[PDB]
């Protein structure tokens, strides 16, 4: 997990939008969904992050 | 305090709050007593072939062979046509097939009518 | 051809009069040699189909199948030679006779120039297979399975025979060339509607299409391994070769009539792969897996667009080499445990290390990773289907998601787990098994470099 | 078999204490709340009526079930634990060694020779275990899942091969 | 190289003059210099030895031409021989026009990377060139089916001026 | 007791309780420990669904209905005012980007022949 | 020595054949290796045309 | 067309060398993990160079090579795109994967299949590298599925752990739903 | 007992652990800012 | 007991917060400043601010329980980090967290729109929310030291089993789809 | 079998600590602060908000071009 | 800013909606407002490969920034004075925006309180 699921494999998803960034700005509806999806993802993962009792789960 | 743990088909009721173990009669003890015995006969038998040096084969589980039969062959001969099965056959069968037919046909009619008038434009779409 | 058909026929007296025990040796020698000769036909000219004689010709679609069939012939020999080594010399010689004869019909069928000649040998493949599934089968349901396979194929093929001779009387010659250059508009009419249905149903049953497919789980599972490959690896594609040739005349009626077949294949492929998600026989698992892949070929043909035909042949060849592999895999366990239940022999990577690796790439090829030829075929159909209709990507991808679960499911259930305690007869894999598996997967990954050879007649 | 009440209440004490471990965390807090848990169990110990004991259990099991930690602490070498069957994938059965090639068989002459002694010992004692079973079967088949020991001398315990020759919990 | 700019227009390079005011040395000069003297030079030495070895034994190859043959617009109906000559020529014309689009796509892709940030406006000439190619290729070959033939191509073609004749006659009024 | 005779073809197969293999006593001896299964015990009709690496019916501490109510509430509660954030967007006391050369029409993929209407910005 | 032979058989000879691949094989094919034009600035001359790019004019002394 | 073209492309070729070397068994079975780490270290230091011309020259590359198929009017072929996002991600990824590989020696010093584990890590790195260096969407899909399957094996590395396969099945399941949009 | 007595006693506070090394970090600043002042005076 | 490992953890935890001029600062609070100065989806902006404060929250839990407290492990302590591979691996990455945030930001060409003129109050909210998150999380974590009896909050339950997500997701549709299959 | 254990196990006692780990931890835990204050001193403006934000209210209508209410 | 509360909770009429402002002619009421200019001519502006969102009027404060950054390499700690100049110049065109934002804001109640002013007495 330290290699794949930390900084070198899960990065693929965000990296894909970075590749298609020049086409991203033309649309307005979808790009709002990206920041919308990131917003809920941040809280809910962090909300479940604090109340965990395993070191691996907290970092995940 | 905190109201109880109602179960579900997916979240079953635990054995720690089940009334069966909290209200027992001698008859229930008699029935559950030799549950080990019927399992011991299965276990003692299975151990006997398993620990047998002369046994150089696989030990067949008649329950397992029965399960494969029950899931593969003992289905149609035991099938009985009833309105419940008949309706479920139509609802899970021809139903969705026509559902996709209506959805796709409408889209094709929508697409076909649109490019005929000249609504969609594929000035750069060539390969298809 | 004569240069492949004659050596194929000449293997028949060779095996019959061969030495007592050298039958497996010599038959494997020249069958590999004949496959090497058939590599010559992989070349195709610019646009005109490779024509040798009046009755025989090849194109950029038949030849990729021709090499697949002749390359398959050695594989059935080694796979079947395990259990066949315990019967009479005549019985073993009769089997090799029958595979040689069965392959002979396939080579002559794929290069047939006259549609009637195509139909004669296309249906003639039933006799060598039917006896294989029945006589040398290792169960009891084979007796019913053989009848199911024979009657389903014949019940659809017979309308084709009546339809085919009708074209002969009305249009004239039925050569695959003269049909193409003299294509006439098949206008919409009730007589033409049944004309369309007759010329199509025969090949649909042998795909098989969703609903006309119950012969496959019976035929494939009960058949011997030398057969269990061909009923899944070549002659299903024989129905495919029939579709791509007969649809030369069925325009433009095909698009108006294709809707029941598309919906049946496009929706049924989700249901068929759902069967694989919950199965009990490993052979049945792969069998229903073949139905899902062939169902994807069924929809692929009917759009009749350049991309679809390419992805049709790409998946058609790749699946055959793949589905043949998995049947070898299920064979190895079925010999060691003498049962087909999945959960009986859980845990093989612990005991057989390389068998897991071969199982890994076998289940990976069915998983169709890029750039594996399975993926290069399915991806092409998805783009072609999406251009036809945008909604179909929901159905097309759903199988791609669903096919991942079951394709890795026997990998988890059989390999990745605790070894079963009671089983004690597992042996270190014979070098025949591993060599056979390499003969399956090495050409597949090697084929990845040059997909142009197998991409079809529209590259 | 039939789990009697005094066992079941002990199961509650063992499991509830392990659950407050996931709650109390700090050791000093553990030792305090454990003593209150312990003595509050002992305060009601003269109930001559066994029905009242289950009535006391009628609220304890629900008390445990809602006060249980949603992420209880279980040691890794156990079900639910992070190291459950982690090293199982190396537990190759010992009978597989009989299929080793002679070159590998000759690689370890001493262990293989001793394996032959165990195999010969197992062969001799198997039939000895067999008649031992039917010499003392309970009338009506094996009543209990338990297994009788070796009654006489020079006899290995019945059904000993798999238990004795099981792979080590740390095979590597 | 091995082509002409008229087929693959690559605008002349515009390389700056590196003048680092800072006294500390530019490392990128050093790794480039050592690369030439440790990798590039032996590669060139092997290449020239390879090139002269090829030059000793020069075997030549030429390019195949196909003389123009009557197409299917003058092919007589049911004339199977002129059917084949026309069909093969049209499919050969299909392959070259497919490569014509292939060339334009390569130029457009080169237009993007070469301009980098300025891809939007610097070579919009490439975009309109591909617009003309793709649109004409659409009415020339697209939607012909997996069994396309010169008869079908005329059928699609005939649909155009027939529709065009109706439109212009309506337009003339 | 067998399954109900709905005509589904279940036959006389026993209707074992719908309880996954996860609900087994791990410390109890199992002939198939990877499935917590003994020998000859008539296995469930849907064993390949309730197997260890599949659907598990182990009891969660909190009730299933409350489990649905909180989850279905949270996603709807969060999504619903994701929309009201859109109808009341957050912006700063600042106007739009005053861009040069009529919003860079030539550089924004505009047609050079079509002269953009004059868009010029002044001091403020 | 272990590091030196490692560099030869894992860094030297691999980049050797890639350089040959990317100097004579692909380079003989157009539009296979394309880069963004070297982003130049007004000021420094261009090496080929030999003409200093006209520098911009005066900025309105917008000093901090 | 500087060494920035060829030298940045050979970084992948250095990475894939241990994969080929594994099947030949010439590698000493004791010191295979050391073989992998110093190989990545060599690639890492080799991958520093693409940075220096990135800040200095501000140049980016697109490296197309051997033609796969001239499919109709598309030219599907192997191709790489050096750019801002690429030329620095590999040095970061190589530096990270080098550090953990050194750490993995101490942590995994008892797993009997340690040579296999290091083989999986390199294969993942190769799949990730071609993911970040891709010019056509099909090549992007090669990594987009290569890393997903590589995660599946590596998550189920402990194999016999019953729940590990569930997570391994879970990882590919959620990935496939993601590949729906791809 | 041992979980509190012995060397396991006197565990630093949360914030106290956060400034671990600040005892020498501030000293590093002093000599560093001194060099900057000396360089400033040199110019 | 574990000086270097604890030291590395504090550095990594502080990078999660984004302490100024450290690796975390050069990206994270630049985003938070950037997201403030934009036409965002109101409710989307608030969640990140709650999230970035929440980043410090679980960060304390890691440092508090694991390090700052009295030992609770089994009696036989095998604590050891003296192995050179472990030290070298962490050391190589650790210098990458003290630095390389300043290095990359300065080295990369300036090519993003700079938010220069913001009102002061939201300029350093990232430091406020982290410090605010640090203060109350420490107090709530230290509240466990208090001998007070614990009451299982239903809100704590919702957080602890991962928002009730796994038991609905990984149990209901899996059953329904598999049930439909049979 | 053979040795090679610089550390030794401890039973309910503080584990043995060596020199190398201690000052290695101290060095980096100190130089992290060294980076913290050094960059703060040189670039306090980055976190402070070097560029002030003018108060909108104080901007009078004259330079704002707002013609008065008399029109 | 604080105007958001006065726009949603308060009457949104008095507050601008950045989507469509400006609405009234900015030159109206402005005696000879000075026309913006940029020294960086387009072809060299396009030459610098300068990103579209970074192509404002003060974009010429990048061309020297990149020039020094290019030439001063490998010294990255340098190129600070001109970089600060660009940021300071980014200050200037940015403060220009809340001037016109405020002007739109101030002309909003101006027109509106006028609307009921010259209408209530009649
Ligand atoms: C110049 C030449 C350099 C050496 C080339 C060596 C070969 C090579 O790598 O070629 C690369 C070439 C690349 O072509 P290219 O266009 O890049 O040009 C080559 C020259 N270079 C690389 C320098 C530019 O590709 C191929 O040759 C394709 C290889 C395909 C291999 C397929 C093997 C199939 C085997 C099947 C066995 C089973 C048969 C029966 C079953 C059939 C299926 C059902
Ligand atoms: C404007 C800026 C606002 C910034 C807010 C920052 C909030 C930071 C998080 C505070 C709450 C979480 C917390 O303190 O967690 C630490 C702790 C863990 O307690 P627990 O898991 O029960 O373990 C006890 C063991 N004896 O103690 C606890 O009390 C855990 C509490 C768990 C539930 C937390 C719910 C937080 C909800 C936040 C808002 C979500 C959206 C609405
Ligand atoms: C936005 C909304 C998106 C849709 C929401 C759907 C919620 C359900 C998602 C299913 C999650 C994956 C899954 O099958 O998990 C079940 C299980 C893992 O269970 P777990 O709780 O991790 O416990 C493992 C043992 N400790 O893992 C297994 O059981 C693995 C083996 C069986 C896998 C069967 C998977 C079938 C999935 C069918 C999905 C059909 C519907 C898809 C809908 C979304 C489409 C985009
Ligand atoms: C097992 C059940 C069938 C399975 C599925 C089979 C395929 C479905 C279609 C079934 C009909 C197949 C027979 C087709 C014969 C040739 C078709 C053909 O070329 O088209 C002719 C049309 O074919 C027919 O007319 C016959 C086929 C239609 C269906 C009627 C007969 C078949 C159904 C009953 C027998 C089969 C069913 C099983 C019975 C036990 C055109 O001739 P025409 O009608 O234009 O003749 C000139 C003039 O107009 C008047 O003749
Ligand atoms: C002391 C208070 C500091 C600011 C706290 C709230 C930060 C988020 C809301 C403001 C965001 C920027 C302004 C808007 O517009």
């Amino acid at each position: 997990s330290a290699l794949l699921h930390s900084s070198t494999m899960v990065v693929a998803g965000v990296f894909l939008l970075i590749r298609f960034y020049p086409l991203m700005e033309t649309n307005k509806l979808v790009q709002t969904m990206t920041l919308c999806l990131g917003a809920i993802t941040t809280l809910f993962t962090a909300l479940c992050a604090i109340t965990q009792n395993d070191i691996k789960k907290i970092v995940a | 305090s905190f109201p109880k743990y109602k179960p579900s088909r997916l979240a079953t009721l635990p054995a720690t709050l089940d009334p069966a173990e909290y209200d027992i009669s001698p008859e229930t003890r008699k029935a559950q007593a030799e549950r080990l015995a019927i399992r011991s006969r299965l276990k003692r038998e299975y151990l006997l072939q398993y620990n047998d040096p002369n046994r150089l084969g696989v030990i067949e589980d008649p329950a397992l062979i029965r399960w494969t039969y029950a899931r593969s062959a003992n289905i149609y001969p035991n099938f009985r046509p009833t309105p419940k099965t008949s309706l479920l056959g139509a609802l899970f069968g021809i139903g969705p097939l026509f559902f996709w037919y209506y959805v796709f046909k409408t889209d094709r009619d929508k697409k076909e009518k649109l490019i005929q008038e000249g609504k969609l434009d594929q000035t750069f779409n060539i390969s298809y | 051809m004569l240069k492949i058909i004659i050596p194929t026929t000449m293997l028949l007296p060779m095996t019959w009069m061969s030495k007592h025990n050298m039958i497996w040796i010599n038959a494997t020698v020249h069958s590999l040699l004949i496959s090497l000769i058939s590599l010559s036909l992989l070349n195709q000219l610019g646009e005109n189909s490779l024509n040798f004689s009046l009755t025989f010709f090849s194109d950029s679609l038949s030849a990729p199948l021709l090499v697949l069939t002749t390359w398959l012939l050695p594989l059935m020999l080694m796979a079947s030679q395990s259990h066949l080594s315990k019967e009479t010399t005549t019985r073993k010689k009769l089997y090799i006779t029958m595979l040689i004869l069965l392959q002979l019909f396939l080579i002559m069928t794929f290069t047939a120039t006259e549609l009637i000649l195509f139909y004669i040998l296309f249906e003639a493949t039933l006799v060598p297979t039917l006896i294989i599934i029945t006589r040398w089968g290792n169960q009891t349901e084979r007796l019913n399975a053989g009848l199911y396979f024979l009657f389903y194929t014949l019940a659809g093929s017979l309308p084709l025979l009546v339809a085919l001779v009708y074209i002969q009387n009305t249009t004239g010659s039925l050569n695959f060339l003269i049909i193409h250059y003299w294509s006439h508009p098949l206008s919409n009419s009730w007589s033409n509607i049944f004309m369309w249905l007759a010329c199509i149903m025969a090949f649909m049953v042998k795909m098989p299409l969703y609903g006309l497919h119950l012969w496959l789980p019976k035929a494939h599972v009960e058949a011997p391994i030398a057969g269990s490959m061909v009923l899944a690896a070549v002659l299903l594609k024989l129905g495919g070769y029939g579709m791509m040739r007969i649809t030369t005349i069925l325009n433009p009626l095909t698009n108006y009539m294709a809707y029941p077949f598309l919906m049946l294949s496009m929706w049924g492929m989700i249901m068929t792969s759902s069967i694989c998600l919950r199965q009990t026989d490993l052979k049945s698992l792969i069998a229903y897996s073949s139905v899902s892949h062939m169902a994807l070929v069924i929809v692929a043909i009917m759009i009749q667009t350049p991309w679809s035909f390419m992805g049709a042949t790409a998946l058609m060849i790749a699946h055959g080499l793949t589905s043949s592999m998995l049947f070898c895999l299920a064979n190895t366990n079925y010999e060691r445990v003498h049962s087909r239940t999945m959960i009986l022999a859980r845990g093989l990577q612990t005991l057989l290390p390389l068998m897991a690796t071969w199982w890994l790439m076998a289940s990976l090829t069915n998983l169709a990773l890029p750039p594996s030829i399975n993926l290069i075929g399915e991806l092409f159909i998805i783009t072609a289907s999406f251009s036809w209709s945008n909604i179909t990507i929901i159905l097309m991808g759903m199988n791609m998601m669903i096919t991942a679960l079951y394709s890795l499911y026997m990998l988890i259930t059989t390999q990745r787990g605790k070894y079963t305690h009671h089983i004690n007869n597992i042996k270190a894999s014979f070098t025949r098994e591993n060599a056979l598996m390499a003969l399956h997967i090495l050409p597949l990954l090697l084929l990845t470099l040059n997909p142009k050879m197998i991409l079809g007649p529209l590259y | 078999a039939y789990l009697t009440h005094q066992q079941k209440v002990l199961r509650l004490y063992k499991r509830a204490l392990r659950h407050l471990e996931s709650w109390c965390v700090h050791r000093d807090k553990y030792r305090y709340f454990a003593c209150l848990m312990r003595a509050r169990f002992d305060e009601h110990k003269n109930e001559k009526d066994m029905v009242k004991a289950t009535q006391l259990l009628r609220q304890a099991e629900e008390e445990f079930w809602y006060g249980q930690h949603p992420q209880p602490y279980i040691f890794p070498e156990s079900p639910g634990g992070t190291s459950y069957e982690r090293y199982e994938c190396y537990k190759v059965p010992e009978w597989c060694l009989d299929d080793w090639h002679p070159s590998e068989k000759a690689m370890y002459p001493d262990y293989f020779a001793k394996r032959e002694q165990w195999k010969r010992l197992r062969r001799e004692s198997w039939e000895r275990e067999v008649k031992q079973l039917q010499e003392e079967t309970p009338p009506g088949g094996p009543r209990t899942e338990a297994l009788p020991p070796a009654r006489k001398e020079g006899d290995l315990p019945p059904l000993w091969w798999h238990i004795v020759t099981r792979p080590r919990e740390r095979p590597m | 190289d091995s082509w002409d700019k008229d087929v693959y227009p690559e605008p002349p390079r515009r390389t700056p003059a590196p003048a680092p005011q800072t006294s500390l040395p530019n490392p990128v000069t050093y790794l480039t210099k050592i690369f030439d003297l440790l990798v590039d030079r032996p590669v060139t030495l092997a290449r020239e030895f390879i090139e002269q070895q090829h030059a000793k034994n020069r075997y030549y190859y030429y390019h195949r031409e196909f003389r123009r043959v009557p197409d299917i617009t003058e092919c007589e109906e049911k004339d199977i021989l002129c059917m084949f000559e026309a069909e093969m020529q049209w499919r050969r014309d299909y392959k070259v026009d497919q490569e014509i689009v292939n060339i334009i796509q390569e130029r457009l892709k080169a237009c993007q990377q070469r301009e980098g940030e300025s891809y939007r406006q610097n070579c919009a000439k490439e975009l309109e060139q591909f617009t003309q190619v793709s649109k004409a290729f659409q009415d020339r070959y697209s939607d012909l089916g997996a069994h396309y033939s010169a008869r079908k191509c005329l059928a699609k073609q005939k649909q155009r001026m027939l529709a065009e004749r109706k439109a212009a006659k309506e337009a003339a009024a | 007791e067998p399954y109900p005779d709905d005509g589904m073809g279940y036959g006389d197969y026993p209707k074992l309780p719908d309880r996954s293999q996860q609900e087994r006593d791990p410390w109890y001896d199992w002939d198939h420990p990877d499935l917590r299964l003994n020998w000859g015990e008539p296995i469930h009709w849907d064993l390949d669904m309730y197997i260890r690496n599949r659907v598990d019916t182990s009891p969660t501490p909190v009730s299933w209905n409350t489990m649905c109510k909180h989850l279905s509430g949270f996603v709807a509660f969060m999504l619903f005012m994701f929309w009201v954030g859109e109808i009341y967007p957050s912006y700063q006391p600042v106007g739009p980007k005053q861009y040069p050369y009529n919003d860079l029409y030539l550089e924004r993929g505009g047609d050079p022949t079509k002269e953009p209407e004059p868009v010029v910005h002044y001091e403020i | 020595y272990r590091h030196s032979i490692f560099a030869v058989t894992h860094v030297l000879i691999p980049v050797w054949i890639i350089h040959y691949y990317l100097k004579y094989h692909v380079t003989a094919k157009p539009y296979t290796v394309v880069e963004r034009k070297p982003r130049i600035f007004p000021g420094d001359t261009i090496l080929e045309t030999g003409e200093v790019i006209p520098l911009m004019k005066e900025f309105p002394d917008q000093h901090h | 067309m500087n060494p920035f073209a060829s030298l940045t492309l050979t970084t992948l070729i250095i990475l894939t060398i241990p994969i080929m070397m594994s099947n030949s068994n010439i590698y000493k079975t004791n010191l295979y993990p050391n073989y992998v780490k110093t190989t990545v270290s060599y690639a890492f230091t080799l991958s520093l160079v693409p940075l220096l011309m990135f800040m200095h020259t501000g140049q980016e590359m697109i490296i197309s090579n051997w033609h796969w198929m001239t499919l109709q009017t598309v030219e599907l072929s192997l191709s790489f795109k050096m750019d801002y996002f690429s030329v620095m991600f590999i040095p970061v990824a190589l530096f990270v994967t080098w550090s953990i590989m050194e750490f993995s020696m101490w942590y995994m010093h008892s797993d009997p299949f340690i040579n296999r584990f290091f083989k999986y890590l390199v294969l993942f790195l190769i799949t990730m590298m071609i993911l970040v260096t891709a010019n056509n969407l099909f090549q992007l899909f090669i990594g987009w599925e290569g890393v997903g399957i590589m995660s599946f094996l590596l998550i189920g590395w402990w194999h016999g752990r019953t729940d590990a396969n569930t997570a391994a099945l879970q990882a590919i399941l959620y990935n496939r739903i993601g590949d729906i949009g791809f | 007992a041992w979980r509190y007595s012995g060397g396991f006693a006197n565990n630093v506070s949360f914030v106290g652990a956060l400034l671990k090394g600040f005892k020498w970090g501030f000293a590093a600043f002093v000599v560093a800012v001194g060099a900057e002042y000396y360089l400033e005076s040199q110019n | 007991a574990m000086p270097f490992t604890t030291t590395a953890l504090i550095i990594g935890s502080l990078a999660l917060t984004g302490m100024p001029y450290l690796t975390g600062f050069y990206s994270k609070d630049l985003i938070i400043e950037a997201v403030n100065m934009s036409y965002t989806n109101a409710w989307a902006l608030l969640m990140t601010l709650i999230a970035t404060s929440l980043t410090a929250a679980y960060s304390t839990r890691i440092i508090f329980f694991a390090f700052l407290g009295k030992p609770r492990f089994p009696p036989l302590v095998l604590i050891n980090e003296n192995n050179p591979l472990l030290i070298n691996s962490i050391k190589r990455l650790l210098i990458g967290s003290i630095f390389a945030g300043f290095i990359i930001s300065n080295n990369i060409p300036p090519m993003t729109v700079p938010n220069t003129t913001m009102p002061l109050y939201m300029k350093m909210t990232a430091l406020i929310v982290t410090i605010m998150g640090f203060m109350l999380a420490l107090e709530l974590n230290n509240t466990t030291y208090y001998l007070k009896f614990k009451y299982p909050s239903q809100t704590y339950k919702f957080s602890n089993m991962l928002g009730y997500y796994p038991s609905i997701m990984h149990r209901l549709p899996t059953y329904h789809n598999l049930s439909m299959s049979q | 079998a053979g040795g090679g254990v610089h550390i030794e196990p401890r039973y309910r006692q503080f584990p043995q600590l060596t020199r190398s780990q201690l000052i290695q931890a101290e060095f980096f835990s100190a130089t992290m602060w060294f980076w913290i204050l050094w960059r703060f001193w040189h670039d306090s403006d980055a976190v402070l908000g070097h560029f002030p934000y003018p108060d909108p209210s104080q901007w009078t209508d004259e330079e704002l071009g707002i013609l008065p209410d008399d029109e | 800013g604080a105007h958001l509360a006065r726009r949603y909770l308060g009457d949104a009429s008095k507050e601008p909606d950045p989507l469509r402002m400006p609405t009234f002619p900015p030159d109206y009421g402005f005696p000879e407002r000075k026309e913006r200019e940029m020294v960086a001519t387009q072809q060299e502006m396009n030459d610098a490969q300068l990103m579209l969102q970074q192509r404002d009027y003060c974009a010429h404060y990048l061309i020297q920034l990149l020039k020094c950054k290019r030439d001063s390499f490998p010294n990255f700690l340098a190129c600070k004075h001109e970089q600060h100049d660009w940021d300071y110049c980014e200050h200037l065109d940015y403060v220009k925006r809340m001037k016109e934002f405020e002007r739109e804001r101030r002309l909003l109640q101006r027109k509106k309180r006028r609307e009921q002013r010259e209408a209530e007495m009649a």
